[PDB]
């Protein structure tokens, strides 16, 4: 987000920055060998 | 003069994968001598004949 | 087409018991 | 045997824009929007 | 590939008043339908 106003002179500004990060993994793996 | 932005970005990246492997056999011999029963009875798993 | 897409029915039971029943099936068309 | 094989891909991309403006004063909006689905899909089975 | 883009624009004059505007929405969409299947068999019978 930002904003602004300007216009004797006045300025004003206002300025957000929001970031949010997900990362999941999972690796499953079986063997299951049986010789009789 | 006045300004205002809003932005926005929202990225969503799901991924699977699966895998199922499965080998069975089972030879079976009668008659011969045990040693050429054992040495043909074993899978070999290139050449199931 | 990949025609495994329209998947097989299974097949319909034997028609007759012996002397050259047949069985058959429909694609999920 | 038998070994089926499946590859499929959907891309879509979608886009908006809109630009105003209004004077007499002076006002303006801007608005951007990109949008992307994306599926990949690989299926195999391979039986003997 | 699909298009839908649009401009227009007005003044008016009495005191003036104005407006103009742009808008583009586009869409763009691809498939691919890759795919294969092969199939066989083998009898063998010796007496």
């Amino acid at each position: 987000m930002a904003s602004k106003s300007g216009f004797i002179s006045s300025q004003s500004d206002r300025g957000k920055h929001y970031i949010r990060r997900t990362k999941r993994f999972s690796h499953t793996k079986s063997v299951f060998l049986h010789a009789r | 003069s006045s300004h205002g932005c809003k932005e926005l970005e929202n990225a969503l990246k799901a991924a699977s994968g699966t895998q199922n492997n499965v080998l069975r056999g089972e030879p079976f011999i009668r008659g011969g001598g045990a040693g050429f029963i054992s040495g043909l009875s074993y899978l070999e798993l290139d050449n199931p004949a | 087409c990949f025609c495994d897409h329209y998947a097989w029915t299974q097949w319909t039971s034997c028609s007759k018991t012996c002397n050259s029943g047949t069985q058959s099936r429909h694609r999920q068309i | 045997f038998y070994n089926s094989t499946w590859s499929y891909v959907k891309h879509t991309s979608t886009e908006h824009t809109s630009s105003s403006r209004k004077r007499s004063f002076r006002s303006s909006s801007s608005s951007s929007r990109s949008y992307t689905s994306h599926t990949n899909e690989i299926h195999k089975g391979k039986s003997y | 590939e699909a298009k839908h883009c649009v401009r227009i624009e007005t003044k008016k004059r009495v005191a003036k008043k104005t407006k103009v505007e742009h808008r583009c929405t586009t869409n763009k969409l691809s498939e691919k339908h890759e795919g294969s299947f092969i199939q066989g068999a083998e009898k063998s019978i010796s007496l």
